[PDB]
């Protein structure tokens, strides 16, 4: 005698309590919550492809890789509904720390072209440490692909996936800068 | 030669301008002096030092 | 003395290469940006070295 199980279209981004739909640009390992209504109130969740996403019994999802996948919700009264995650425009991946040149290597030249590429990820998700995977980090300075001047000058810009704090004039050979790849 | 002295001076002045200098990053995403001068600045220093070497040298040899 | 001044330039230049002898301008975010000025200790210590190079030059010429 229960209602037709449903999964709310709007998700809850953990990192910034925004209640809206799954952002179109991803922070590998960012997380949000699906809200299941209808059914006998009892829920069980699971992703059809753990390589792309994962979901805990409470409905919290984690993005593991770029691609598309389905998250199923199941109630006690035998109802299964599918919430589909469509592959994002691009996705942020924090790799190893590496001098600029190495950043490019490791990333196949796919470092962020402009700073907005990383700042938008912030605006859509929040500090990366608000999430389970980056949870105990104090900083994630990231490389921003050089410009011509930057290049003749021997430096490049940077942005911080956690504290933002963009900084220009950065020595290409400084330690403590992560190779963040955009795929 | 004297291009050595020139190099030194032009570099000391270079360093006096916070902009000509590159910056590093500590384990907190914070800036810190690097001790290195930007590439184009270092080049333009050389150009002027060597050009000052020839200047003074080839000049003095004027008898 | 050309010796003193040249020396001073060299020692100053060298000391800047060690970002630890540099006064900095820490902002709000925690960013210690180089101010362009060396720590008083260095300036003072270099100053002496520069002078010793100078006297060492003068004394050297005199021993001739």
């Amino acid at each position: 005698f229960f209602d037709e199980l449903k999964i709310d279209n709007k998700v809850d981004i953990i990192g910034n309590n925004v209640r809206g739909e799954l952002p179109n640009i991803w922070l590998q390992y960012g997380q949000f919550k699906l809200k299941a209504s209808g059914g006998d109130g009892t829920y069980s969740w699971y992703s059809e492809n753990t390589s792309i996403a994962t979901v805990d019994a409470s409905g919290k999802v984690t993005l593991n890789g770029k691609g598309s996948v389905v998250i199923k919700a199941t109630s006690g009264d035998k109802q299964t509904v599918s919430y589909t995650i469509k592959a994002p425009s691009y996705m942020i991946k924090v790799d190893k720390q590496a001098y600029y040149a190495d950043a490019m290597s490791i990333c196949k030249n796919l470092l962020p072209s402009t700073q907005t590429v990383l700042s938008d990820i912030y605006d859509s998700w929040g500090a990366a440490n608000k999430y389970s995977h980056y949870s105990s980090m104090n900083s994630i300075t990231a490389w921003i692909k050089q410009t011509s001047s930057e290049q003749r000058s021997g430096v490049s810009s940077t942005y911080n996936l956690i504290t933002q704090n963009p900084l220009p004039g950065v020595n290409v050979n400084t330690p403590n800068v992560y190779a963040v790849c955009v795929e | 030669a004297t291009e050595t002295a020139t190099r030194d001076q032009l570099t000391k002045e270079a360093f006096q301008n916070p902009d000509n200098q590159k910056v590093n990053i500590d384990e907190l995403g914070n800036a810190i002096p690097s001790g290195v001068l930007k590439d184009d600045v270092v080049a333009n220093i050389e150009e002027q030092a060597k050009a000052a070497g020839e200047e003074a040298k080839q000049q003095a040899i004027e008898n």
